[PDB]
C-alpha cells in the first residue's frame, strides 16, 4: 500500500547553494585520461602562500622605492595594515582574499637590495600596534617590535607579522577602522647613510614581495565585484 | 566530497552519476623544487 | 631571516623563527577548490522560440541575410558574441544607431578566481521563468553538432522538428523548473581557460579554441506554428560547476588604481 | 659550489657563478611516455639533436622604462629564425612531420659587473600570445629591429589588443574592454623564474616539462611554452663604464616524439 | 506517522532521456519463444564491420573507375578522409556514424581487380596527413605512409588507414575544416602501364570496397535527419 | 594485405598487420542496441473526442 | 541492464514489469562462415 | 537533544546540519561559592 507522507513547508524551492546532487540526463559516458598533466592544484593556498611584487607612487606607480640621500627622522615609507588597502590590492594574498569574509594566521614580507655590490649600509624594520596616533620616530619605533637588517652578501631579508588580535578571525576589509579590521602599521627606517666609492650611481632601489605565512588560513567565502571588466 | 551533504544513501549507480576516465594498457606538497 | 629571493624557492616560515611565540591552529579549509566552485550562477538570458528556427551563419555574414538571432546560449565560461565563441568580451556604451546587437556573455565570478590555465568538470543546468505563469521547454544537442531546422504537417498544422530526438528534451508545469546534470562531452582532455593555438592548419585566428564548451540550449513554446503571439518572452540560465579540478598555476585580472 | 658545466652531445656549458636549477612541477622533468592518442611507430631522440641551440636578443640600454619586455616563442622561434636561431636537425626533422611533443631546457647568459645597477626577471609563460600583432598575424624581422623593446600599456594590462575575429556588418561594433589573455605585471612572478640583478649572478637556468590541452599538439602551430625577459630596475651606471651591455640565450629539448611522417610542409 | 519530506525543485518535469522505468497497466501476459530465430544481432558494430561499395561520378554515378590509356603524373583518383564526405555517405560505416557525433579506431579500405586473367601491372596507394595542399606527385607520395600493390593470382588487396590524431575521439561530420575533423587524403597512383595481348578489350576496370577497422568504436547518439522521405 | 573478396568472408585487420604500430584501447559501448532504443520520440498528433 | 539507472530497489514483480515467454516442453561473435 | 522529536534519522552529515567548534592543541550544580 502507498506509504503516507507530508510534505514540509520547504518544497518546491530552489536554493543554490544547497549540498545535493540532482537527476542525470546522458549518462554512461567516458573520457580520455588526464593522467599525463602534471602540477594539479588541489588548494588555493599553495597559489596564496607565493611572493608577488607590491606597488606605490612616484608621484605613476612603482613596485621599488628609492632611498633618497637627505636626513631626516620621518619613516621612509610606511602603510597600513589592511587587506583591502591600495599597496596589497594586485598581490596575490590580496586579491584572493577579497573573496572571503576573514582570516587568521601571520602575513609575511620579503625585501631585496639590488644596488652595487659595493655598497654598505643598515636599516630597521618596525611593526607598530595600533594606537591614537601612528610613530613618528626612531626611538618610538625602537620600543615596538623591530629589527635590524645589514646589507651583507645574501640580498633578501624577510619579516614575519604576527597575529596579535583581539578575537579569533578578523575581517579582511574595512568599512570602518573597528580593531577588528585594521591592525597597526609598518614602517621602515634608514637606520645609517649608505657609503658609496667615487664614481658609483647614487640613489639605489629596494624592492618589495608580499605572500602569506605557514599558519594563513580562509573562511566562508562571498560573492565577487565584477568593476574589472570596466 | 565536496560541497555534498549527503553520506549514507546513492540511489544510481556511479556510471550514471558521474563521467569516468577509460582506462589504458593530508598537507599540501611544494611546486617548483631547487636542487 | 636572511635568504636570497633570487633562487625562487622560498620557505614559509612563523612567527617563532627570529622572536618568541608559536603557531596557530589550522582552523578551516573552505579555500579547496573541488568545495570552492559548486555553486550555481548566472550565466545568460536567452528569448524562448515560438516557430522553426535558422541558425546564424559565420561572422563574416554581410548584411540582408535572415535568420533568427538572440535564441541559443552556449555553456562555458570563456566569452561569446552571437551565440559563437569568441575571444574578446563586448560592451554597448550607446545604443543607437543602424545594425543588430549583439549578444554577449561572461562568468564574472569564475574569471575573477581563474588562477590557473586547465580546468576539467561535470555540470548541472537549470533553467527559470521571467514571466507570470509561462509554459515552456528546454533543449539541448551535444558540442560539434548542429540544429536541425525544418517542420512537418500533421492535421494541417505545422510542427517543428526540434520537438522530436534522441538528445535530451524536457518539460515543465506551469511555473515550474526544469534541473538536470550533463557529462563532460568535448573531445578535448581538458577546457583551456587561456590559449594560444590555432585550430584550422592556415588562415586561421589565434587562441580561439574550437570546442570549450559542453554544448547548447534553447527554449521553445510547445504549440503549434500557428500559434505565434504577439510579445517576446526571456527565460535564465543557471550552471554549476560539479567536481572541478585545476592543473597550472596562473595570473588574475588587473584591478585598475582610479 | 657555484661552479658547474652541463654537456649533451657535442656541446657543453659552463658557468663561474651559478645559483641552481629550477625544476618545474616534478622531481624528474625528463622521464615521459609516448603519447596514446596515435598509433605509428614514434620517432624518439636520436644523437644528433641532444644538443643547445644559442642566439641572440636585443641590447638592453639606460633609456627603456619599466616593466618593458621581449617574448621568444620557443617552437615558433625555429620556424621564423628569430634572432639568429637556426635548429638544423631539429628545424629538418620537425617540418617533416605532423605531430610533436617535448619539453625544454633553457637559459639566459648576461655580463653585467659590481658597478652597476640593475635587475631583469626570467620566467617562462605557459599559453601566451606575445608574439602576435593586433591585426593578428606574426611579427615580422623588420618589426622587432623598430620595436627594440616592446612597451607596456593598458591594452596589454587588459588583453583589449587581442587577436579579432572580424564581426562583420550585419552587426553593429561593439566597445572591447576586456581579453582572457591579458597580462599582470606584478604578479609575473607565479610562474617558474629566477631574477638577475648586477651584484648577484649572471645566468639563470630553468627546467619544464610537457603541457598541453590533449596528449599532442600540431607541429607548425603549438605555442604552450613562451619564454619571457621583463625590466624590474632600470639600468644605472656611473659615467664613464661599459654601455649597452649583450643578452643571449640557449636551448634544448629533451624526450622528443613525432608521428606522422609526410613530406615538406608548404602553405597554401 | 506520515514520513515527512520535501520535494525538491525538478518534480512534474517530463524528461525524455531519463534512466528509469514507469507503471505498468496491463501486466501478468506471457508471450511466444524465439528461439527458432538464428543471427540475433547485439551491437551494430557487427553491421559496421562489413564491407560496402562506395560510389564516383562517371562524368551520373558507378562504384568503379576506369584505368585510362593515357600518361599523366597526377594521381588516379584522390579523395579526402572525412566520414561526412558524399564518397562514403552510402556506405555502412558512413551511414551509421552519421547518428553519432564521435569516434575512434582505424578505417579500412579494399580493393578488388575484375580484368581479363591475362594482364599485369602494378598500383601505388598512399595516405597524406594534412598539409598546407594536397599531394599532387609521385615523388611527392612516395614520401607519406604508401605501399606497392601488384596483379597477380590473387584478386584484392586490403589497406588500413592508421588513427593519427592530436586527441582522442574525433567529430563525425566537419562544419568547418579544423584539424578534429579533417584528416587529410588518400590517393592512388598508377605505377606502370597495363600491358595486354593482342585481341583483348582494353581500359579494365578496380573496385572499392569501405568498412570498419577491428578496433573501430562510436560514441555519444545524436537525432537523425529525415530528410531521405522527399 | 592478400586477400580475396569473391568469397564473402574477409577477417578485419589492424594497423600493425603491414606496418609497426598497435592497437587502440576499446573505448565505450554506445552502439548496444538495447541501449540505443530506449529514448522517447514523438509518434503522432490527434484530436481529442467529445461524443461518442 | 540498458539504458536504466537503477540499481538497488525494485518495487513491482517481475512478471508485472516485463512480458516473458512460457515454456515449452564478451566479444561479438561473426555473422557468415566459410568452411 | 531539545524540542527535537526525531529520534531515529538522520539525512545530512553532522558537520553540515550543525556548527562546531574547532579543536585547539543530573541535579543541577549552585553558583557561588563560600569557604
Amino acid at each position: 500500500g502507498p506509504i503516507p507522507t507530508a510534505p514540509r513547508e520547504n518544497s518546491l524551492m530552489f536554493l543554490s547553494t544547497l549540498p545535493d546532487d540532482t537527476v542525470p540526463a546522458y549518462g554512461n559516458v567516458r573520457t580520455p585520461p588526464v593522467n599525463y598533466l602534471p602540477g594539479e592544484i588541489t588548494d588555493l593556498l599553495q597559489l596564496a602562500r607565493i611572493p608577488t611584487l607590491m606597488a606605490f607612487e612616484r608621484v605613476t606607480y612603482v613596485p621599488y622605492v628609492a632611498v633618497p640621500t637627505q636626513f631626516d627622522d620621518r619613516p621612509l615609507i610606511s602603510f597600513p595594515i589592511t587587506l583591502s588597502d591600495p599597496v596589497y590590492q594586485n598581490t596575490l594574498v590580496g586579491a584572493i582574499s577579497s573573496n572571503f569574509a576573514n582570516y587568521r594566521g601571520c602575513i609575511q614580507i620579503t625585501l631585496t637590495f639590488c644596488g652595487p655590490m659595493m655598497a654598505r649600509g643598515k636599516f630597521l624594520l618596525s611593526y607598530s600596534p595600533p594606537n591614537g596616533t601612528q610613530p613618528q620616530t626612531l626611538s618610538e619605533a625602537m620600543q615596538c617590535t623591530y629589527s635590524i637588517w645589514d646589507i651583507g652578501l645574501n640580498s633578501s631579508w624577510t619579516f614575519v607579522v604576527p597575529y596579535i588580535s583581539p578575537s579569533d578571525y578578523r575581517e579582511t576589509r574595512a568599512i570602518t577602522n573597528s580593531v577588528y579590521s585594521a591592525d597597526g602599521w609598518f614602517s621602515l627606517h634608514k637606520l645609517t647613510k649608505i657609503t658609496l666609492p667615487p664614481d658609483c650611481p647614487q640613489s639605489p632601489c629596494i624592492l618589495f614581495f608580499a605572500s602569506a605565512g605557514e599558519d594563513y588560513t580562509l573562511r566562508l567565502p562571498v560573492d565577487c565585484n565584477p568593476s574589472y571588466v570596466f | 566530497r565536496g560541497n555534498n551533504g549527503n553520506m549514507t544513501f546513492n540511489y544510481y549507480a556511479n556510471t550514471y552519476q558521474n563521467s569516468v576516465d577509460f582506462s589504458t594498457s593530508g598537507i599540501l606538497n611544494p611546486l617548483g623544487y631547487l636542487k | 631571516s636572511t635568504d636570497n629571493a633570487e633562487t625562487g624557492v622560498i620557505e614559509a616560515g612563523n612567527t617563532d623563527t627570529d622572536f618568541s611565540g608559536e603557531l596557530a591552529a589550522p582552523g578551516s579549509n573552505h579555500t579547496n577548490v573541488k568545495f570552492l566552485f559548486d555553486r550555481s550562477r548566472l550565466l545568460n538570458v536567452i528569448k524562448v522560440l515560438e516557430k522553426d528556427a535558422v541558425f546564424p551563419r559565420p561572422f563574416p555574414t554581410q548584411e540582408g541575410a535572415q535568420q533568427d538571432d538572440g535564441y541559443f546560449c552556449l555553456l562555458t565560461p570563456r566569452p561569446t558574441v552571437a551565440s559563437r565563441p569568441a575571444t574578446r568580451f563586448g560592451l554597448y556604451a550607446n545604443p543607437s544607431g543602424s545594425g543588430v546587437l549583439a549578444n554577449t556573455s561572461l562568468d564574472f565570478n569564475f574569471y575573477s578566481l581563474a588562477c590557473f590555465t586547465y580546468f576539467r568538470s561535470d555540470l548541472e543546468v537549470t533553467v527559470v521563468s521571467l514571466e507570470p505563469d509561462l509554459e515552456f521547454a528546454v533543449g539541448w544537442f551535444p558540442s560539434g553538432s548542429e540544429y536541425q531546422a525544418s517542420s512537418f504537417v500533421y492535421d494541417q498544422l505545422h510542427v517543428p522538428f526540434h520537438f522530436t530526438g534522441r538528445t535530451p528534451r524536457a518539460f515543465a508545469s506551469k511555473g515550474g523548473k526544469v534541473s538536470f546534470v550533463l557529462p563532460w562531452n568535448s573531445v578535448s582532455s581538458v577546457l583551456p581557460v587561456r590559449w594560444g593555438g590555432a585550430s584550422k592548419l592556415s588562415s586561421a585566428t589565434r587562441g580561439l579554441p574550437a570546442h570549450a564548451d559542453w554544448g547548447t540550449i534553447y527554449a521553445f513554446v510547445p504549440r503549434p506554428n500557428e500559434k505565434k503571439s504577439t510579445a517576446v518572452k526571456h527565460v535564465a540560465v543557471y550552471i554549476r560547476y560539479k567536481n572541478a579540478r585545476a592543473w597550472c598555476p596562473s595570473m588574475l585580472p588587473f584591478r585598475s588604481y582610479k | 659550489d657555484r661552479v658547474t658545466t652541463q654537456t649533451a652531445g657535442n656541446t657543453a656549458i659552463n658557468t663561474q657563478s651559478s645559483l641552481g636549477v629550477l625544476c618545474a612541477y616534478v622531481e624528474d622533468p625528463t622521464k615521459s611516455d609516448p603519447p596514446s592518442s596515435s598509433t605509428d611507430q614514434p620517432t624518439t631522440t636520436f644523437t644528433a639533436i641532444d644538443r643547445w641551440y644559442t642566439g641572440r636578443l636585443n641590447s638592453w640600454t639606460k633609456a627603456v622604462k619599466t616593466f618593458s619586455f621581449q617574448a621568444v616563442p620557443l617552437p615558433g622561434a625555429f620556424l621564423s629564425r628569430q634572432g639568429g636561431l637556426n635548429g638544423g636537425a631539429f628545424t629538418a626533422t620537425l617540418h617533416r612531420h605532423f605531430l610533436m611533443k617535448c619539453g625544454w631546457q633553457v637559459q639566459v647568459q648576461c655580463n653585467l659587473t659590481q658597478f652597476h645597477q640593475g635587475a631583469l626577471l626570467v620566467a617562462m609563460v605557459p599559453e601566451t600570445t606575445l608574439d602576435v600583432k593586433p591585426d593578428g598575424k606574426a611579427k615580422s624581422l623588420q618589426e622587432l629591429n623598430e620595436e627594440q623593446w616592446v612597451e607596456m600599456s593598458d591594452d596589454y594590462r587588459t588583453g583589449k589588443n587581442m587577436p579579432f575575429q572580424s564581426l562583420g556588418t550585419y552587426y553593429r561594433p561593439p566597445n572591447w574592454t576586456w581579453g582572457p589573455n591579458f597580462i599582470n605585471p606584478y604578479q609575473v612572478t607565479v610562474f617558474p623564474h629566477q631574477i638577475l640583478n648586477a651584484r648577484t649572478s649572471t645566468s639563470v637556468d630553468i627546467n619544464v616539462p610537457y603541457i598541453g590541452e590533449t596528449p599532442t599538439q600540431s607541429s607548425e602551430t603549438q605555442n604552450s611554452w613562451t619564454l619571457l625577459v621583463m625590466v624590474l630596475v632600470p639600468l644605472d651606471y656611473k659615467e664613464g663604464a661599459t654601455t649597452d651591455p649583450e643578452i643571449t640565450f640557449s636551448v634544448r629539448p629533451t624526450s622528443p616524439y613525432f608521428n606522422g611522417l609526410r613530406n615538406r610542409y608548404t602553405a597554401g
